RNA sequence: UAAAUUAAUAAAUAAUUAUUAAACUAAUUUUAUAUUAAUAUUAUGAAAAAUUUAAAAAUUAAUUUUUUUUUCUAAUUUUU
C-alpha cells in the first residue's frame, strides 16, 4: 500500500533442500568431503540443510553436483503442517537426542563403543533398577528388624 | 580415445547443467534471512525474486497449493504479544523435568500410573505402527 | 612384480559388460570396444489430424492439451464418465 | 539402477572401487607436492609447503607427535590460569576497587568495528567497554560511572579522552577516587585511544577510495572503472582506424547502395547518352 | 564405511 | 551453436542486471533536495491512518542513540540488509507509485542505499535529509 | 475393500472443478527459468509433480498403502522392512526440524551475517555488490552532473557477420577482395617450440 | 531429457509424513514425540488379531540351525546333562585348529584360495635366514653402535 | 636501505609520460617498482618527491621536446590524475593479465561443450584480477559472436573501456577505447573441471 | 577353490556330447554356461526385456494413431500409474482398456491435481478453557474427520444406512459404555 | 595403496597393507569425520587428463583414477 510495512520486525531464515545430481565418485576428495557433510553420497540421495554460513560455502564448493532449493521458514512451517506458533527449537527439545544413527564420532571404533555403551546404560538401567528394589526391602527389612525390639 | 563428436543431441542436455548451475548460486547469494513482520500475511506472494518464467499460477494442479494456502492466508499469531497468548497453552509431555499437575482442570497423570517403563498397548498394524522397543531413548 | 591389493584390479582383472563400456572414465577400454544394441527402438510418431478446431490444436507443449491427438475413429463409443 | 546386497554396494556398474570411502584424505606422506597434508583452502599457500614424512607423522597423530601441538592453548605460561586483580586490599569496602584492570590492550589487538565517530559524547563508549569487564560491573552501573566522569570533567568526547589522558586522571585523583574504579579509566583510555585510531583509519580509507584505491569489504584491492564525466566513445582522441581507409567509394568493392537514377561514372558506356 | 542412512 | 536454442538475451547478455543505470539515477536524486514539504507530504503518509513508517535511516547503531529519529515509527534498516534484498517481505507493493526516502548518516550511505532500492525495482525516492526529518519532528 | 489416501490426513482437494466450468490444467512447462528453451515436463516431473519419487514405488500412494488386508478387515502386520520406511520418514522429518532448531537459533544471537554469501563465494561472483557502505562501488561519485551515460550498445556491436565469398562472377571486384594472405598455406600446425 | 528442473522440495514428498506423524498430538497443542527411533529398534511382527496368527514361513535363519550342543552354561546349571564326553568340549576361546593362510598384507585367506598375493608367504613360510645378518642394506643398526664394555 | 633489504618499490613523481605498466603520467606520484624507478630517476623521467615537487613539477611536451610543462598539482589535477590512474589501471591489469580456465571437451572438435558467456568472462575478471566490469561491454570476436568463445587454447576478446575522453588519454595506452583480455582455455576432467 | 561339483554333476544331463561323457570338461562348459547366464541375466536381460515390452506397447499404441513418444508422457500426466508391462498385457489381453487409456490421455481431461500436504487445523490457534469434560476442538474436528471415513470404506453392518451412515452419535458412542 | 633415507642393486627402512587392541579436547551445524598403539611385511615407478624435461622415435617426472551384481520389478544419457 505504497508503505513499508511497520511492526515488530521477526527475520525468518531458509532452510535448503539438497540432491544430489552427479555421481560422487567423478569427483576429488575435497567435494566428496563436502557431500559427506551435507549428509550425501549417493546419487540421488537428499538431504535437508540449514542456510546457516558455513553451510553456504561447503554448498556452494558443490554447485555443479548438487541441485538446492530455498525454503523461507514460514514456507517450511506449512510443507509440514506446524502451527504458526510453535517454534522448532522446541519443535526439537522433545525428540531424543539419539535419533538413528545418534552420533558421527571420529572413527567408526569410537562409533561402536558409543553404541556399546549406548548398550551399557541399557543394562544399567535394569540393573539400577533391581537393586533399587533390594535397598528399598534392605532399608525396610532394616526398621522391621530395628522396631522388632519395640 | 575421443575419436567422433559429442553427439551434438548431448551437448544441449549439457547447456542445460550450465544453466542449473547459474540456478544453484542464483539461490547460494540470497539473504541469510529475510525481514518479515507479524501482522502482515505470512508470504503473500513474497517469493524470492523467482518472477523470470513464473508458472504454476491455477491455485489447484499447482503443487504449492498445499503450502502458499496458509501463507497467503490471514496470519493467525499476528503480533509478538499474540505469540505468548498462543505459546503459553502448549505443553510438553516428555520432556525432562519437574511440572505442576493440577494446572488442568481434573487431569491426573498418566507416567505416573503406569509406571516409567511400561507403555499403552498400541495397535501394532499397517497403517499404525507405533515406536518400537521403548527402552532405548534415555540417553 | 609389485603384489600388492590396492595396487590394481584386486584379483586379476575381468571384463563385464558394465566395463567393456564406461571403463575407468567412461569412454571406457582400448579393446573389447562393445557389442552393438540390437534392441528394439520404438517407432517415431504418427501425424496429428489436421486442425479444423481453431482451438490452437497445433500447440504441441501446452498445459490443455495431452501430447497424443488420436481421434481415430469409433472413439465417440468410448464416452467417458 | 544396479543395487546388489548392501549399503556402498550401490550402481556396481561402473567400475570405479566402492567401499573406499572417497571423502577421507590421501595419505600424500612422504610425496613432496604443495597439496600435503593440508586443508583444500589452505592451498595457496606454497610458501609452507607441508609435505615430508614428519608433517605426515605429525598432522596425523603418529609416533611420538601423538600429542603433537606439544604446547597447544589452554595453557598460559605466564599467569597460569589465575586472574591478576587483587582481592587482598587492606579495607574490605575497597576490595571491588580492583576489579576490572585490563590484562593487555583488549580492544586493538581484536579489531572490534567501532562504529563511534570520535566526537560522540563518552557515554556511548560503553557498550564496548563493558563486553570485557563483565564479572565486574553491571552494565547499569558503568553508565553511572561513564556519566559521572561526563559531568564532573571536563572531558566529554572519545576524542577529548584521548587527548587528555593526563587531565582526566588528574581529576580522577582529585575528585573520583571513590566510585570511579580507576579500571574503568584506564579501560576508557585504551578504547578511545582505538575509536580514535579507527576512525583515522576509517576516514583515511575513505579519503582513498576517492583517489583510486577501490579496496573490497575484506580490503582485497579490485580494479574497476572511474565514473564518466564526458563523452564515451573519443573522438579527438580516437585512434587512426587501423585499415587503410580506402573506402568504400573510392573502390566501390561493396556495401554501396545507389539510386538507380543516380548511377555514376558509366562515362564510357552509358553516362556518354545521359537519359 | 561409516554409513549415513540418509 | 548457441543463440540459436537460447535467445539474444542469451550470449550477448550483460548478466549484471543490478546497477548499470540506477546507481547514476540515485546520484541524481541526490542532487535536487529534499526539505519539510518533502517531508510534508510524508506526513500526510503518516497522516494516513494506515501506518506504513515511509523513510528509514541506515545508521549505525551508535548514531542513532546520539539523535534519535525513532519517534513516527520509522523503519530502521541496517544498510546491508537493504542491499542483500533481506528487507524486500517489508517493502511496499506498488512499486511505480510509492517514495519511502533514505535518511542516513553522511548522504553517501544514503544514495549508496537508495541505489540498492532502485536496484529492486523502486522508481522514486529522492534519498536524504538527515537533518529535515528532524527539523520535520513529525 | 481397496482404499486411496494419497496423504496421512486423506481429505484429497476436489479432483473435479465444477458442475460445468472451466477444468484448470496445471503447469505443464517444466520450470527452467530462462523461457527460451521452452520445455515439457517429462514423465518424471510428472510423476514428482503428482507426488511420488522418481519412481512408481517410492514414497507415493503406491508405498503407502497396504500390499492387502485380511478380507474380514483386520489389518496387515508392520512388514520388518515397513518399520524402516517410517524410520525413513520420520528421519527427514527430524532431519528438517533440527535442520530448523539450529537457524532459529542463530537469528536468535544475531549470529546469521548481513551479507550474503561466504567469503570465498563473494570473491568469485561479481554480482554480488561489494558490501561497502560510505563510499561510491566505483571511486568517486559522478561528480559531474550526469545531465553521463556509456550504451554498450552503441560501440559494442555483436553481429554474426556472413564472412562473404570473394565474388568470382564479377572480374573486377575478385581482385580487390584478393585479400593477399591466401598465403595461409603456412598453417602447418608446425612444431610451435622446436625446429 | 536427463537434466530435470523441477522444485526438489517435490523429491521428499511430505504428504504421508508430516509432523502429525512423529508429534501425534500437535494440533493439541501439548506437543508429544512418538518417533520411530531406527530401523534397528524394529520389535518384530506382531498379530493384529489373535485369530489371524501370523503364518509359520521359515527363513534362512530358522529353517537353517543345528542341534543345540550343551554350553558350559547348561551344563554349569543343570549337571544332570553332560551325559558323554562328546559333551566336554572345549574352553569356548579355542575356537578350533588354524583353518587358514594368514597371508601378510592380505588379511587371512582359506585353503584352496587364490594365492595371486601370497608371493611372500611363499617366503614368510620357509623362515628367517639363519645365520644371516637380518640387515640386508643400510649398515646394521647393531655395527653402526659402539662396542662398549667389552663383555657388555 | 641495507644492501639486503631494499623497497621492493618507491614513490614516484613523473616527469614525463612513460606507456609501460610501471609508467605514469606527467606529474603523479606512484609506487613504481624499484630497479624500474631507479632506471628513471637517471633517465629524468622521475623525480623523488621532495616538498617542492608536490605542487609543481616541469613535465615534458613531444612538441618542443624538452621539460617545459609546467603541470601544477592542486586539488583538481589530483582529482584528475586518480580518475586518470584509476582509469588506466583497468587498462593495464586486464592487458597483463592472461586469464585461464579449466573447462570439459568430450567429444574431437577441441570444442569446449558449455561454450563461453559473456558472463563468463566477467567472471573470471572478478574472480582471478578482481576486475569489476560491466558484461556489456564485453565484444567478442567474429569467430565466436554466434555460440560463444567454445574451442581450447588461447581465445581472446575485447573489452571496452567507454570512458576516456576527458582524461586526455591517448598514445600512452596501446587503444584508448579497447582492451584484448586473454583467454585460454585449460581442458580438464571431472575431477578439477566445472560446468 | 570348490567348483560345486554336485551342483553341477548331476545337471550335464542336459548338456551336448562331449561335456556329458568327460567331467572336468563338461563341468568347464555348465560352469561357464552358468556363469554367464547369471551375468546376463543381472545386467542385460532387462534392457533387452523390457524393449519387448516397449515395442510391443508401443506399436499397440501405434494402432490408435499415438506413439509411445506421446504415451509414456501422456500416461504420467493423468498420473495413472501403470507399468509397462501391465501395458503390455492389456495392449494383448484386453484391448478395449487399453485405448480406453488411450482416449483418456488425448482427452483434454483435466489430470488430477497433485496432493495437498497436511493442513493446520485452525483449532490449534484457540485456546481451550481447560475444563475436563468438554473435549479439545481440534480432537472432535480429527475424530470426525476420522468417522466419517471410516464410515466411507467399504459395505458393512456399522449402523448401515442409505448412503451417509449415522455419525454425530458414533462420535459420542462412549457413553454408551458410561453408567 | 605407497613412492622417501640406501644398495660393489635389492630378504632389510620409511610409507603403505595386514593381524590384534585402543582413547571420545574449543572451533560451529543438533553437520561431518579410520586417528592410533603393538606386532606381521622378499616392492622402487602412477590409466585418460592438466603440464614438464628429452633427437625421443617413449621413457621421465608428475597426481585423482584403479570394478565381486541375491531373485522378480521399475529407469532420466538416443552407433537420427
Ligand atoms: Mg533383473
Amino acid at each position: 500500500t505504497t508503505t513499508i510495512a511497520a511492526g515488530p520486525y521477526r527475520r525468518v531464515g531458509n532452510v535448503f533442500i539438497v540432491t544430489c545430481i552427479d555421481h560422487p565418485f567423478k569427483f576429488s576428495w575435497e567435494v566428496n568431503r563436502m557431500l559427506r557433510e551435507l549428509r550425501l553420497e549417493f546419487m540421488g540421495q537428499t538431504t535437508v540443510v540449514p542456510d546457516i554460513p558455513p553451510v553456504r560455502k561447503r554448498i556452494w564448493r558443490v554447485r555443479h553436483v548438487v541441485r538446492v532449493d530455498q525454503l523461507d521458514l514460514d514456507e517450511a512451517k506449512a510443507l509440514i503442517g506446524i502451527p504458526e506458533h510453535i517454534s522448532f527449537r522446541d519443535l526439537a527439545g522433545q525428540i531424543p537426542p539419539t535419533f538413528g544413527r545418534g552420533g558421527s564420532v571420529a572413527n567408526p571404533h569410537m562409533r561402536s563403543k558409543m553404541n556399546f555403551m549406548r548398550l551399557r546404560r541399557m543394562r544399567l538401567r535394569d540393573v539400577m533398577h533391581r537393586d533399587q528394589l533390594e535397598k528399598r526391602l534392605l532399608e525396610e527389612r532394616h526398621h522391621a528388624l530395628q522396631q522388632q525390639q519395640q | 580415445e575421443l575419436l567422433h563428436p559429442l553427439p551434438v543431441w548431448a551437448r544441449r542436455q549439457q547447456w542445460l547443467k550450465r544453466d542449473t548451475v547459474e540456478m544453484n548460486e542464483a539461490i547460494l547469494r540470497e539473504p541469510y534471512y529475510r525481514i518479515k513482520t507479524f501482522a502482515q500475511p505470512a508470504a503473500f506472494v513474497s517469493p524470492r525474486v523467482s518472477e523470470s518464467a513464473a508458472h504454476e499460477p491455477d491455485t489447484q494442479q499447482s503443487s504449492r497449493y498445499g503450502v502458499d494456502r496458509q501463507l497467503r492466508g490471514p496470519r493467525r499469531a499476528v503480533s509478538p504479544e499474540r505469540l505468548q497468548e498462543l505459546r503459553e497453552q502448549l505443553q510438553f509431555v516428555g520432556s525432562i523435568g519437574p511440572k505442576v499437575p493440577p494446572a488442568a482442570g481434573a487431569g491426573t497423570a498418566y507416567q505416573d500410573e503406569y509406571g516409567t517403563r511400561l507403555r499403552p498397548r498400541y495397535p501394532q498394524s499397517w497403517d499404525t505402527v507405533p515406536p518400537h522397543q521403548p527402552s532405548r531413548s534415555e540417553i | 612384480r609389485a603384489q600388492h591389493p590396492n595396487a590394481g584390479t584386486r584379483f586379476g582383472r575381468v571384463y563385464n559388460r558394465g566395463f567393456v563400456r564406461y571403463g575407468f572414465g567412461g569412454f571406457g577400454m582400448s579393446v573389447y570396444s562393445s557389442k552393438k544394441d540390437r534392441t528394439f527402438k520404438v517407432m517415431p510418431v504418427p501425424p496429428p489430424p489436421p486442425a479444423t478446431t481453431a482451438v490452437e490444436q497445433r500447440d504441441d507443449f501446452a498445459d490443455n492439451r495431452g501430447l497424443s491427438a488420436t481421434t481415430r475413429t469409433l472413439s465417440p463409443t468410448f464416452r467417458m464418465f | 539402477a544396479s543395487t546388489a546386497k548392501g549399503y556402498m554396494n550401490r550402481v556396481m556398474v561402473y567400475a570405479h572401487r566402492r567401499r573406499k570411502a572417497r571423502y577421507l584424505a590421501p595419505k600424500n606422506a612422504h610425496v613432496r607436492s604443495p597439496l600435503a597434508h593440508k586443508m583444500p583452502e589452505e592451498y595457496g599457500n606454497t610458501w609452507d609447503p607441508r609435505s615430508g614424512v614428519e608433517w605426515h607423522n605429525r598432522m596425523r597423530n603418529r609416533n611420538h607427535y601423538r600429542h603433537w601441538p606439544w604446547a597447544r592453548w589452554t595453557d598460559d605460561p605466564v599467569r597460569f590460569h589465575q586472574d591478576s586483580v587483587c582481592h587482598r586490599t587492606v579495607s574490605a569496602l575497597s576490595t571491588v576497587a580492583n576489579n576490572g584492570a585490563p590484562e593487555w590492550d583488549y580492544y586493538a589487538e581484536v579489531g572490534q568495528a567501532y562504529e563511534t565517530p570520535s566526537h560522540f559524547p563518552l557515554s556511548y563508549t560503553a557498550p564496548f567497554i563493558y563486553q570485557y569487564t563483565a564479572q565486574c560491573w553491571s552494565r547499569e552501573d558503568l553508565q553511572s560511572y561513564l556519566e559521572r566522569i561526563e559531568q564532573s570533567s571536563g572531558l566529554r568526547t572519545i576524542a577529548d579522552a584521548a587527548s587528555r589522558r593526563e587531565a582526566l586522571y588528574t581529576w580522577w585523583h582529585n575528585a573520583g577516587m571513590n566510585v570511579i574504579p580507576l579500571g574503568v579509566l584506564q579501560h576508557l583510555e585504551l578504547v578511545s585511544r582505538d575509536i580514535v585510531a579507527q576512525n583515522a583509519r576509517k576516514s583515511y580509507r575513505i579519503e582513498q577510495h576517492e583517489r583510486g584505491i577501490l579496496r573490497t569489504p575484506e580490503m582485497e584491492r579490485y580494479y574497476a572503472l572511474p565514473h564518466l564525466r564526458g563523452p564515451s566513445m573519443p573522438v579527438q582522441l580516437a585512434q587512426p582506424s587501423g585499415k587503410y581507409p580506402s573506402g568504400k567509394f573510392t573502390q566501390m568493392m561493396e556495401d554501396v547502395a545507389i539510386h538507380p537514377l543516380q548511377k555514376p561514372d558509366a562515362r564510357y558506356k552509358h553516362n556518354m547518352y545521359p537519359a | 564405511i561409516t554409513r549415513l542412512y540418509t | 551453436n548457441l543463440n540459436k536454442r537460447y535467445g539474444a538475451p542469451y550470449v550477448a547478455k550483460g548478466y549484471a542486471s543490478l546497477d548499470p543505470r540506477c546507481s547514476l539515477d540515485a546520484y541524481s536524486s541526490f542532487q535536487q533536495t529534499v526539505t519539510s514539504a518533502d517531508m510534508k507530504k510524508a506526513l500526510l503518509s503518516i497522516d494516513s491512518t494506515s501506518s506504513g513508517a515511509l523513510v528509514i535511516d541506515v545508521r549505525s547503531e551508535p548514531e542513532r542513540r546520539l539523535r534519535p529519529l525513532l519517534s513516527p515509527a520509522i523503519v530502521a534498516l541496517h544498510p546491508h540488509d537493504i542491499l542483500s534484498g533481506a528487507a524486500c517481505p517489508i517493502l511496499p507493493s506498488n512499486k511505480e507509485r510509492a517514495e519511502m526516502f533514505v535518511v542516513a548518516s553522511e548522504a553517501q550511505r544514503a544514495v549508496n542505499a537508495c541505489t540498492a532500492l532502485r536496484r529492486w525495482g523502486f522508481s522514486r525516492v529522492t534519498a536524504v535529509s538527515v537533518d529535515a526529518v528532524s527539523e520535520a519532528i513529525a | 475393500y481397496s482404499e486411496y489416501r494419497s496423504s496421512y490426513t486423506g481429505a484429497r482437494s476436489a479432483p473435479w472443478a465444477a458442475p460445468e466450468a472451466a477444468p484448470a490444467y496445471p503447469s505443464a512447462r517444466s520450470p527452467f527459468p530462462l523461457e527460451r528453451p521452452r520445455f515439457r515436463k517429462t514423465h518424471i516431473e510428472w510423476m514428482l509433480h503428482h507426488g511420488h519419487g522418481d519412481r512408481y514405488g517410492k514414497y507415493g500412494p503406491s508405498r503407502e498403502i497396504a500390499d492387502f488386508e485380511y478380507a474380514d478387515g483386520t489389518p496387515s502386520s508392520i512388514s520388518g522392512k515397513r518399520f524402516a520406511l517410517k524410520h525413513h520418514q520420520d528421519h527427514l522429518l527430524v532431519q528438517l526440524i533440527r535442520s530448523a532448531a539450529i537457524v532459529e537459533r542463530f537469528e536468535e544471537e544475531e549470529l546469521l551475517p548481513r551479507i550474503p554469501g561466504t567469503p570465498e563465494q563473494r570473491s568469485w561472483d561479481p554480482e554480488i555488490p561489494l558490501f561497502l557502505e560510505d563510499v561510491d562501488e566505483f571511486g568517486r561519485p559522478p561528480r559531474p552532473v550526469a545531465g553521463a551515460t556509456y550504451d554498450p550498445a552503441a560501440f559494442v556491436s555483436d553481429d554474426i557477420k556472413k564472412d562473404v565469398r570473394r565474388p568470382f562472377w564479377s572480374r573486377r571486384r575478385w581482385a580487390l577482395s584478393d585479400n593477399f594472405m591466401v598465403p595461409m598455406s603456412p598453417k602447418p600446425k608446425n612444431t610451435i617450440k622446436d625446429e | 531429457r536427463y537434466r530435470l528442473f523441477h522444485p526438489v522440495h517435490q523429491t521428499v514428498p511430505f504428504h504421508f509424513n508430516p509432523v502429525q506423524s512423529i508429534f501425534p498430538l500437535i494440533y493439541e497443542n501439548n506437543l508429544l514425540a512418538k518417533p520411530r527411533l531406527s530401523w534397528k529398534d524394529y520389535e518384530g511382527r506382531k498379530e493384529f488379531d489373535a485369530d489371524h496368527p501370523l503364518p509359520v514361513v521359515g527363513t534362512r535363519l530358522n529353517e537353517r540351525t543345528t542341534t543345540h550342543k550343551w554350553s558350559h552354561w547348561d551344563q554349569y546349571i543343570n549337571p544332570q546333562i553332560t551325559q558323554s564326553w562328546m559333551y566336554l568340549t572345549q574352553t569356548p576361546e579355542y575356537v578350533g585348529p588354524r583353518s587358514g593362510h594368514n597371508v601378510i598384507k592380505m588379511g587371512w585367506m582359506k585353503i584352496g584360495g587364490s594365492w595371486k598375493y601370497s608371493r611372500s608367504y611363499n617366503d614368510a613360510r620357509r623362515g628367517f635366514a639363519k645365520g644371516q645378518w637380518q640387515e640386508r642394506k643400510m649398515t646394521p643398526r647393531f655395527m653402526l653402535a659402539p662396542r662398549v664394555s667389552a663383555g657388555g | 636501505m641495507a644492501p639486503e633489504l631494499q623497497l621492493e618499490y618507491i614513490p614516484i613523481i613523473f616527469t614525463r609520460t612513460i606507456l609501460g605498466p610501471q609508467g605514469g603520467f606527467a606529474g603523479e606520484e606512484r609506487l613504481i617498482k624499484r630497479e624500474v624507478a631507479q632506471k628513471y630517476m637517471s633517465e629524468g623521467n622521475a623525480v623523488t618527491p621532495s616538498a617542492e615537487f608536490h605542487q609543481g613539477v616541469w613535465c615534458y611536451n613531444p612538441d618542443s621536446e624538452q621539460y617545459d610543462r609546467f603541470v601544477e598539482r592542486n586539488a583538481e589535477f589530483l582529482d584528475f590524475a586518480a580518475r586518470k590512474r584509476q582509469w588506466l589501471d583497468v587498462y593495464w591489469r586486464v592487458n597483463t593479465g592472461y586469464l585461464l580456465f579449466g573447462r570439459q571437451s568430450w567429444g574431437q572438435g577441441w570444442l569446449l561443450n558449455c561454450p563461453l558467456r559473456k558472463k563468463d568472462i566477467a567472471q573470471k575478471l572478478w574472480e582471478q584480477y578482481k576486475v569489476r566490469v560491466d558484461p556489456r561491454l564485453i565484444e567478442f570476436r567474429e569467430k565466436d559472436r554466434r555460440t560463444g568463445i567454445q574451442d581450447l587454447g588461447h581465445n581472446w576478446c575485447w573489452l571496452y573501456l567507454p570512458g576516456a575522453e576527458e582524461l586526455a588519454i591517448d598514445r600512452e595506452v596501446y587503444d584508448n577505447k579497447r582492451v584484448k583480455v586473454r583467454m585460454h582455455i585449460r581442458k580438464m576432467s571431472s575431477y578439477g573441471a566445472l560446468y | 577353490y570348490y567348483r560345486a561339483t554336485a551342483e553341477l554333476d548331476r545337471l550335464r544331463g542336459m548338456l551336448r556330447g562331449r561335456a556329458r561323457l568327460e567331467r572336468k570338461v563338461g563341468l568347464k562348459r555348465i560352469t561357464f554356461l552358468m556363469r554367464t547366464q547369471t551375468r546376463y541375466r543381472v545386467e542385460q536381460k532387462a534392457h533387452w526385456e523390457r524393449a519387448i515390452v516397449r515395442k510391443n506397447v508401443d506399436s499397440a499404441a501405434h494402432e490408435h494413431g499415438s506413439g509411445w513418444q506421446h504415451l509414456r508422457n501422456d500416461l504420467a500426466r493423468q498420473n495413472l500409474m501403470l507399468l509397462p508391462r501391465t501395458q503390455q498385457q492389456l495392449a494383448q489381453y484386453e484391448p478395449l482398456a487399453f485405448r480406453a487409456v488411450m482416449e483418456l490421455c488425448a482427452s483434454r481431461v483435466a489430470p488430477p491435481p497433485p496432493p495437498m500436504t497436511a493442513q493446520v487445523p485452525e483449532e490449534a490457534y484457540a485456546t481451550r478453557p481447560e475444563d475436563p469434560k468438554v473435549a479439545h476442538p481440534a480432537a472432535r474436528r480429527q475424530l470426525e474427520e476420522c468417522v466419517e471415513r471410516m464410515l466411507c470404506t467399504g459395505r458393512s453392518d456399522v449402523l448401515q444406512r442409505e448412503g451417509p451412515r449415522t455419525t454425530q452419535a458414533w462420535m459420542d458412542a462412549w457413553k454408551e459404555y458410561d453408567l
